[PDB]
RNA sequence: UUCCGUUAACGAACGAGACCUCAGCCUGCUAACUAGCUAUGCGGAGCCAUCCCUCCGCAGCUAGCUUCUUAGAGGGACUAUGGCCGUUUAGGCCACGGAAGUUUGAGGCAAUAACAGGUCUGUCAUGCCCUUAGAUGUUCUGGGCCGCACGCGCGCUACACUGAUGUAUUCAACGAGUAUAUAGCCUUGGCCGACAGGCCCGGGUAAUCUUGGGAAAUUUCAUCGUGAUGGGGAUAGAUCAUUGCAAUUGUUGGUCUUCAACGAGGAAUGCCUAGUAAGCGCGAGUCAUCAGCUCGCGUUGACUACGUCCCUGCCCUUUGUACACACCG
């Protein structure tokens, strides 16, 4: 682990464990590939399919923060946004907020669905599985959207209110808006296994 | 003897780097290279010297003329001008072997410190605002 | 010397040296006039005239030869015309003016030949020893 | 009680639903690798991928 | 007895240009003669968009018209007379001969 | 701790709120805007950074002595909304009530015209010149 | 006060360049004039 | 809440947020922001963010300041 | 309907492809005072100060100058090489390399047959009909084309704190500039003015002057504090100026004032797969004046998918037919 390699100059990129094995391949956070200064890198990702499993995921969760039309496209705020984020996440857990944010994606994705498949010769909607990168994809969705849903006419600053989710949804505690989508959604899964 | 005058492109930004066998100092367009002023980019800009060490520039004056594009453009642009600028310095006047060296840890962070990207702004065509998207179709 | 000074910090040194250095005239109508055609209210500091003369003497200090009809696309901006699309506007010409002659009647630059303005040396010369003096 | 168990997709077999937006998958269990049975996947999945399964009884048909 | 004599060149043809141009500039080297060029002047491009139909209806459709016009300028050093000799070859259909005297 | 702080203040039958900074809380008065407000709030010689609420009445006193003669405190011509009246030929600031007075004074004027601006607005059509197929 | 030299119309006018003919018969006319469609 | 309007009741400046509230409000973790705190406890800001001022004045609590306003505090360390 | 191959067919013609334009790579070639970089000189300003060091100005017989800019000639990619699948054919997936490996991206061009598609209001393009002086001709004056209970379509502004306002800060590209009258089209510079706008000295038919196009969003530090609020800017009063022969049912631009609906929108429905959507501004067309439009241009820059035939359709085959104006039968 000779990485020294700092988010901002200021996260170590070292000592982030995930547990999951599952989506261990799919959070790039634990090989020195994956480290970085800042979470702006201008990637040419998209162009193949599972590529973005390679974007580094505090990329990923600032591309997913830049929504909603009147922030389409203003990226160096939503960088800032988790910069800020991230100083008030050590200023509550005094803990390397990488850890935080890994374990809150872990915590925050589903592994049920249901939808309509046809089955014989009818169609009605059965339970299916969901994939690691699909988990991830979706973990992020549901964070994002659970801070930017508090932050709406509100004196909170997105900042705080995404913060307030990531350390709620890394607890696994059912407040956060992450935690309760999920098992919203595995409830209706299970509901039609 | 040393001096090498290296580019680096992006969108439509390019800088270009001026090198000189002097003590440390790096300036674009005159300023140091601590106060390029998107500063929430600013530690992209010094990924080369962090990449590298300030030890490997302890013999050479840097000049970086930077034009065109945008704000992000041009701090790309500027990345691209001290990777390709100091690759270009260890190959003339250093050691083939010890630029190879520069090359690999440059290249295993990023292919795009020595690789500009090829992406250009897809024209415009006609029947909507924008390259692909179309003006709203009604029918009744 | 100036470049080697972050130009924000810079400028509010320069602003307060202009202030506690002598003085300058300042018009009978600095605390009614909004500085733009699209602007909304006066400036918010009761002390802008002289932000906007430390501001706009590093720009003839970087530069030479900038008439009135550059600096008021210099600090011109977005207008925006309630419910027609936003534009680009022009502050006003008056203030950029005035400053430039009391830079003049004060010799840190002067009117230049080939039109615009240009820094003079004893201008150059206090605004390095003031940016000497900027953390 | 159910216990969420683990598995791995070693082969992918094609692309079922009425819009083709499920994939049917043969999956291989961790703990036990000698049972192999067919799973349907929701979202991007290759050779490789690992499939939490809140249950592992219900398998899946030929062409579901 | 030396003039700076700027001889500027224009055309719509890229190649029917490129040909006297390089005649020019070879006739005057046998004259052991400065010749400071060719200097190649940004392309300019002339365009309009039209709508093709006559009367509007159907699908909006536009065609773009474009007229490419280059700007060639060689120099040299002479009296008008040798030059007026160089410049008196057969010039290719559209090309301007538009010889002056610079300051 | 203002403690004599005001909520309400009836400044010029308006009701002022005494919960807002000044420069706001004038507005409230139909004929003030946010520039006039400031232009009071900087010939009176008030802190702005101050809540209207925690005022002084001295203070107060002085911003009506600017709001009725802003001819008096060098206010300029062209800051008036009655520049070159027709009535008298004043450059007057019109206030609270007097801008409805004065308003319905003008479309009463413009009505016993026949003017076309009056008849525009005694039937309620729009006045301006702006199109009314699908407006309104 | 300003018409197609061509035709002598009033609409659809192309003033500029100098060109000074309607859409139509500045289309009929563009090859002979030299405008080319390259794209 | 209404910490703007809240700005000049007699609490306001009377002991409230003089360490007779913010004792405790950065210390539920030892360290909160006040910038946070603004819904926590449920009084908002500037009535509040000119009081971040007078704790530094006053020395009690270290802060940083940044873009959108964001600011910061430990309580004693 | 690309090819391999099969084979009562053999040999060919169009369309697809090839082709042309633009963008992407070239420290290789040709060059360039209407593009510049470098060094050296003089000029200023800082400073351990005398030199050195840093930042600008200026001039040339400085360049064994053309990297950056411009534009020409070429080069480069062919799936070339490797692995695996496949008649181990045509091909396909993966990978190093590489500027580039969806035909590299984006366009232009584009078959047979057809439509009672639109255009007689582009054309002194045209058959027939009507009129042709008391005109359906031409020209002048004034009015309407814009009128307003209402329904529909493309849109612009928004409903705010991922914000508004006010400072500081500052990064593009595509284009445009008729003798434009006696300064006139684009307009620098100087002075008057709060703005609007004005007077004077000027440049440019343009890589030369406007214009390195000193764009906005963005970044920065403050003020606001969850309030139909400082969000929003409709409606309206007074007043100034500009264009034009004339501005009235306000041409347009300014100043102060007036502060509506609108709390993210039912059923339905549109566009979109990478520098793309969306956000942001700029140019041109129209033009004396007027851009919420259209055609282009850069700037910031994602989510999701890498499938399917469920809905809407399209191509080919087999099949049924009481349809052939062809299932709107
Ligand atoms: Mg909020
Ligand atoms: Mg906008
Ligand atoms: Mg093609
Ligand atoms: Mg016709
Ligand atoms: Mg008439
Ligand atoms: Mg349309
Ligand atoms: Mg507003
Ligand atoms: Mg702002
Ligand atoms: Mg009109
Ligand atoms: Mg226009
Ligand atoms: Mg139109
Ligand atoms: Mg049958
Ligand atoms: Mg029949
Ligand atoms: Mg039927
Ligand atoms: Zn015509």
């Amino acid at each position: 682990p000779g990485g020294d390699v700092k988010l901002f100059n200021r996260w170590t990129f070292e000592d982030v464990q995930v547990s999951d094995i599952s989506l261990n391949d799919y959070l790039a956070v634990t090989s020195m590939k994956h480290y970085t200064f800042l979470p702006h890198s201008a990637g040419r990702y998209s162009a193949k399919r599972f590529r973005k499993a390679q974007c580094p995921i505090i990329e990923r969760l600032t591309n997913s923060l830049m929504m909603h039309g009147r922030n389409n496209g203003k990226k160096i705020m939503a960088v800032r946004i988790i910069k800020h984020t991230m100083e008030i996440i050590h200023l509550l857990t005094d803990a390397n907020p990488i850890q935080i944010i890994v374990d809150a994606i872990i915590n925050s994705g589903p592994r049920e669905d249901a939808t309509r498949i046809g089955s014989a010769g009818v169609v009605r909607r059965q339970a299916v599985d969901i994939s690691p990168l699909r988990r991830v994809n979706q973990a992020i969705y549901l964070l994002t959207t659970g801070a930017r849903e508090s932050a709406f006419r509100n004196v909170k600053t997105i900042a705080e209110c995404l913060a307030d989710e990531l350390i709620n949804a890394a607890k696994g505690s059912s407040n956060s808006y992450a935690i309760k989508k999920k098992d919203e959604i595995e409830r209706v899964a299970k509901a039609n296994r | 003897p040393g001096t090498v005058q290296c580019f680096g492109r992006k969108k439509t930004a390019v800088a270009v780097a001026y090198c000189k066998p002097g003590r440390g100092l790096i300036k674009v367009n005159g300023a140091p290279i601590e106060l390029i002023r998107p500063e929430m980019l600013r530690l992209k800009a010094f990924e080369p010297i962090l990449l590298a060490g300030r030890s490997r520039f302890k013999d050479i004056d840097m000049r970086i003329r930077v034009r065109g594009g945008g704000k992000t453009s041009q701090i790309y642009s500027i990345r691209q001008a001290i990777a390709k600028s100091l690759v270009a310095y260890y190959q003339k006047y250093v050691d083939e072997a010890a630029k190879k060296e520069v090359k690999e840890i440059f290249a295993r962070y990023d292919r795009t410190l020595l690789v500009a990207d090829p992406r250009r702004c897809e024209p415009k065509k006609f029947g909507g605002r924008g390259a692909r998207a179309r003006f709203q179709k009604s029918y009744r | 010397t100036v470049k080697d000074v972050n130009p924000h910090e810079f400028v509010k040194a320069y602003s307060a040296h202009l202030k506690r250095s002598g003085k300058m005239e300042l018009p009978e109508w600095v605390d009614i006039v909004k500085t733009a055609r699209f602007k909304e209210l006066p400036p918010s500091d009761a002390d802008w005239y002289y932000i906007r003369a430390a501001s706009m003497a590093r720009k003839i200090y970087l530069r030479q030869g900038i008439g009135i009809g550059g600096f008021q696309k210099i600090y011109g901006g977005r207008q925006r015309n309630g419910s027609r699309p936003p534009h680009f506007c022009k502050s006003s010409g008056a203030v950029s003016r005035n400053i430039l002659q009391e830079l003049q009647k004060m010799g840190i630059i002067d009117v230049d030949p080939k039109g615009g303005r240009l820094i003079t040396s004893q201008g150059r010369r206090d605004l390095d020893q003031v940016a000497g003096t900027v953390p | 009680d159910t216990q969420v168990k683990l598995a791995v997709v070693v082969k992918v077999m094609g692309r079922t639903g009425s819009r083709g937006q499920v994939t049917q998958v043969r999956v291989k269990f961790l703990d036990d690798q000698n049972r192999l049975i067919m799973r349907n996947v929701k979202g991007p999945v290759r050779e490789g991928d690992i499939l939490t399964l809140l249950e592992s009884e219900r398998e899946a048909r030929r062409l579901r | 007895v030396q003039h700076r004599i700027r001889i500027t060149l224009s055309s719509k043809s890229v190649k029917n240009l490129e040909k006297v141009c390089s005649d020019l500039v070879k006739g005057a080297k046998e004259k052991q003669l400065k010749v400071k060029g060719p200097v190649r002047m940004p392309t300019k491009v002339l365009n309009i968009t039209t709508r093709k139909s006559p009367c509007g209806e159907g699908t909006n459709t536009w065609d773009r018209f474009e007229m490419r016009v280059h700007k060639r300028v060689i120099d040299l050093v002479s009296s008008p007379d040798v030059v007026k000799q160089i410049t008196s070859i057969t010039i290719e259909p559209g090309v301007e001969v538009e010889v002056t005297i610079s300051d | 701790a203002g403690e004599e702080f005001q909520h309400i203040l009836r400044v010029l039958n308006t009701n002022v709120d005494g919960k807002q900074k000044i420069m706001f809380a004038l507005t409230s008065i139909k004929g003030v805007g946010r520039r006039f407000s400031n232009i009071v709030c900087k010939k009176a010689d008030i802190d702005m950074n101050k809540r209207a609420g925690e005022l002084s009445a001295e203070e107060m006193d002085r911003l009506m002595a600017v709001v009725h003669n802003p001819r008096q405190f060098k206010v300029p011509d062209w800051f008036l909304n009655r520049k070159k009246d027709y009535k008298d030929g004043r450059f007057s600031q019109v206030v609270s009530n007097a801008v409805d007075m004065k308003l319905r004074d003008d479309l009463e004027r413009l009505k016993k015209i026949r003017n076309h601006r009056g008849l525009r607005h005694y039937w309620g059509v729009r006045v301006r010149g702006q199109h009314t197929k699908t407006t309104g | 006060s300003r018409v197609c030299r061509v035709c002598g119309n009033s609409h659809g006018l192309i003033r500029k360049y100098g060109l000074m003919c309607c859409r139509q018969c500045f289309r009929s006319n563009a090859k002979d004039i030299g405008f080319i469609k390259y794209r | 809440g209404k910490q703007k309007e809240k700005v000049n009741n007699a609490v306001l400046f009377d002991q409230a947020t003089y360490d007779k509230l913010l004792t405790e409000v950065p210390k539920y973790k030892q360290i909160t922001p006040s910038v946070l705190s603004e819904r926590l406890r449920i009084n908002g800001s500037l009535a509040r963010r000119a009081i971040k001022d007078l704790m530094e004045r006053g020395l009690i609590r270290m802060v940083s300041i940044h873009s959108s306003q964001q600011i910061f505090t430990r309580a004693t360390n």
